């Protein structure tokens, strides 16, 4: 008997029943996302029926073998992944309750409309009117009634759902044993595995806290740079030592600073590098790119795609009448079918997404060895850190005069490269005190140390404090700001944007360093370094057989997270933005308010 | 100049299920072993003490085909002192095998669209078969210890399963035919020569 060995055979029928049924989910998926269809939403949806109806029996059936009477710890970590469900727990009349309410705040969201008062005929929806106003625009006012809109028509309506939202959430978490529902989102981060890669769910909080603080001082740095130039273009509303107005900041919320790239850019008079023109030049199409995608992961030792995936796969919109949303997506579908979706242009875009979207591709083919239950990433952040991780080396100038997209001539200016470095300093490292701000928001409230009198009475005291940003308009607790974000909205937890950046700077310091790269990280390229994609295999074909630490540190070499890679990359620009702001205020003064 | 059948057993319409495997007796003919030219992209010739070239110049007195269709994967199965779900519950070749074992992908002939669930393996026994042993029982697995009693009951397994196969498959899930070409030597006549 010995109950293990019951549930191995237990295990060796359901690899069977299971691996199959969820391919005929992802072929239905296919069929409809690469042929929009009445019809085919139908057989989607029928199929994906089928597919959670059998997991969800299975469950029952792995429930019957006491979890603490195995020794095998792969067989302990299937049985344990068909476990743990969610909502079915809560009473029937609270479980529709919880669902009409998410129903409710996704539609509001997704429709919410918001009109200009000079022009009551002109209201914009989110996409694509608000959008475009929040990303392009220079006028103040013009972006303050955005702003103010779509925080008091949307998240005012989303105030008293969210309210009975946390109730509920919280409710279904306490009937799992978890403390709150901010603890139940941190059990992606558990792991109980050997010896000392156990990882507790109280321990996010603190490695989390502990990687920012290391992290604010490069942030304060990129502020005060971004606030001095932001004072030449809105002198009248910019404090030089306080918080940046939150609707100044590139986009709706400020998540990336992405788009103030125009106004903050250190040497306007070098153009950033793009080699789209190169290759039109030499009449690329998309299967080159892919071949070239294909090329590089096979430099470094990681195997070829499959012939299937050439058949198979939608590397250009079809020109067949076939109706399909432009999203790129890689596909792992299983036995043996993997596939990528995309809309493939001739662009340094869609060439660097393509190595990104192929990275994921190689981490689904590496664990496919893996039992099915244990095939994804360590983590939540383990996939999208690896996908980045190909685009980095994938645009480093070496690479591209390998390819033939550069000059074999190239001079790179140190201007040239600290544009690149600001650039990629307002996406990266501008959304982590937004990304970390937010979601300790959302923890805290959840603990329930956050009262819903204080509701947006901490929120703005955390994004004066935290991130440095400023309400334009005192909001009182009729408002909900937080759940004017698409995230907050739509029940999906926000810390993965935190740790996967990360991750990834620990992945390509450490891939670096093995391919003995010298020089700046940022330069680095791993291409030809077969030694770089053993190191990379390692961690790839664990999957989640193994706890995200051990995964971890089969690549990096520790346990944990290190934000030390990621301030190694942006070393050249520290340098360079502490020289531009010896004469600017580094920090801010939460007292200060554009309202005062 | 009496041609072995290979036409039979290699350009068969429909192949065998793994656990159910078939053999065709072969004797009193001329075996022409030059007829297989690849008949699939990716394809396999293996063989155990003997040597494929100049195979038809030998003489033996039975030569006993073994045919069924497995997944790309379980190939390197169909081998001596090899173990795993094929070699151990479905088809066994001894440790002294000699002989040849061809493969080739039939992804065009046996994959379809709304998967072919024709082909079928034994996924549960109690012990390995003995080499060259063929087991085609359908009694329940009891994996237990309460009596599995004909059907419904926990721990209880139907030993047979299915493979599904979809063209779309990766190689390694793709169906590959295998003929298992086993030579019998006990000298006097060998009544199979093919020149
Ligand atoms: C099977 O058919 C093909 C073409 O029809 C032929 O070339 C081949 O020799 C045949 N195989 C056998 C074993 O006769
Ligand atoms: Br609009
Ligand atoms: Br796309
Ligand atoms: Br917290
Ligand atoms: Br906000
Ligand atoms: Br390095
Ligand atoms: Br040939
Ligand atoms: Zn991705």
């Amino acid at each position: 008997s010995t109950t293990e060995d019951l549930a191995k055979t237990f295990l060796e029928k359901f690899n069977s029943e299971a691996e199959e049924l969820s391919h005929q989910s992802s072929l239905a998926s296919w069929s409809y996302n690469t042929n929009i269809t009445d019809e085919n939403v139908q057989k989607m949806n029928e199929a994906g029926a089928r597919w959670s109806a059998f997991y969800e029996e299975q469950c029952k059936l792995a429930k019957t073998y006491p979890l603490e009477e195995i020794q095998n710890l792969t067989v302990k970590r299937q049985l344990q992944a068909l476990q743990q469900s969610g909502s079915s727990v809560l009473s029937a009349d609270k479980s529709k309750r919880l669902n009409e309410i998410l129903n409710t705040m996704s539609t509001i969201y997704s429709t919410g409309k918001v009109c200009n008062p000079s022009n009551p005929q002109e209201c914009l929806l989110l996409e694509p009117g608000l959008d475009a106003i929040m990303e392009n625009s220079k006028d103040y006012n013009q972006r303050l009634w955005a702003w103010e809109g779509w925080r008091s028509e949307v998240g005012k309506q989303l105030r008293p759902l969210y309210e009975e939202y946390v109730v509920l959430k919280n409710e279904m978490a306490r009937a799992n044993n978890y403390e709150d529902y901010g603890d139940y989102w941190r059990g992606d981060y558990e792991a109980e595995g050997p010896s000392g890669y156990d990882y507790s769910r109280d321990q996010l909080i603190e490695d989390v806290e502990r990687t920012f603080a290391e992290i604010k001082p490069l942030y304060e740095h990129l502020h005060a740079y971004v606030r001095a130039k932001l004072m030449d273009t809105y002198p009248s509303h910019i404090n030089p030592t306080g918080c940046l107005p939150a609707h100044l900041l590139g986009d709706m919320w400020g998540r990336f600073w992405t788009n103030l790239y125009s106004l903050t850019v250190p040497f306007g008079q070098k153009p950033n590098i793009d080699v789209t023109d190169a290759m039109v030049d030499q009449s690329w199409d998309a299967k080159r790119i892919f071949e070239e995608a294909e090329k590089f992961f096979v430099s470094v030792g990681l195997p070829n795609m499959t012939q299937g995936f050439w058949e198979n796969s939608m590397l250009t919109e079809p020109g067949d009448g076939r109706k399909v949303v432009c999203h790129p997506t890689a596909w792992d579908l299983g036995k043996g079918d993997f596939r990528i979706k995309m809309c493939t242009k001739v662009t340094m875009d869609d060439f660097l997404t393509a190595h990104h979207e192929m990275g994921h591709i190689q981490y689904d083919m590496a664990y496919a060895v893996q039992p099915y239950l244990l095939r994804n990433g360590a983590n939540e952040g383990f996939h999208e850190a690896v996908g980045e991780i190909m685009s980095l080396s994938a645009a480093t100038p070496n690479h591209l005069k390998a390819i033939g997209l550069l000059p074999p001539d190239f001079y790179e200016d140190s201007e040239t490269e600290i544009n690149f470095l600001l650039k990629q300093a307002l996406t990266i490292v501008g959304t982590l005190p937004f990304t970390y701000m937010l979601e300790k928001w959302r923890w805290m409230v959840f603990k329930g140390e956050i009262p819903k009198e204080e509701w947006m009475k901490k929120w703005w005291e955390m994004k004066r404090e935290i991130v440095g940003v400023v309400e334009p308009v005192p909001h009182d607790e009729t408002y909900c700001d937080p759940a004017a974000l698409f995230h907050v909205a739509n029940d999906y937890s926000f810390i993965r944007y935190y740790t996967r950046t990360i991750y990834q700077f620990q992945f390509q310091e450490a891939l670096c360093q093995t391919a003995k790269h010298e020089g700046p990280l940022h330069k680095c390229d791993i291409s030809n370094s077969t030694e770089a994609g053993q190191k990379l295999l390692q961690m790839l074909s664990l999957g989640k057989s193994e706890p995200w630490t051990l995964a971890l540190e089969r690549i990096v070499g520790v346990k944990n997270m290190d934000v030390r890679p990621l301030l190694n990359y942006f070393e050249p620009l520290f340098t360079w933005l502490k020289d531009q702001n010896k004469n600017s205020f580094v920090g801010w003064s939460t007292n200060w308010s554009p309202y005062a | 100049t009496n041609l072995c059948p290979f036409d039979e057993v290699f350009n068969a319409t429909r192949f065998a299920s793994v656990y159910a495997w078939n053999r065709k007796r072969i004797s009193n003919c001329v075996a022409d072993y030059s007829v297989l030219y690849n008949l699939a992209p990716f394809f396999t010739f293996k063989c155990y003490g003997v040597s494929p070239t100049k195979l038809n110049d030998l003489c033996f007195t039975n030569v006993y085909a073994d045919s069924f269709v497995i997944r790309g994967d379980e190939v390197r199965q169909i081998a001596p002192g090899q173990t795993g779900n094929i070699a151990d519950y479905n088809y066994k070749l001894p440790d002294d095998f000699t002989g040849c074992v061809i493969a080739w992908n039939s992804n065009k002939l046996d994959s379809k669209v709304s998967g072919n669930y024709n082909y079928l393996y034994r996924l549960f026994r109690k012990s390995n078969l003995k080499p060259f042993e063929r087991d085609i029982s359908t009694e329940i697995y009891q994996a237990g210890n309460k009596p599995c009693n004909g059907v419904a009951g926990f721990n209880c397994y139907f030993p047979l399963r299915s493979y599904s196969f979809r063209p779309t498959y990766g190689v390694g899930h793709q169906p590959y035919r295998v003929v298992v070409l086993s030579f019998e030597l006990l000298h006097a006549p060998a009544t199979v020569c093919g020149p």
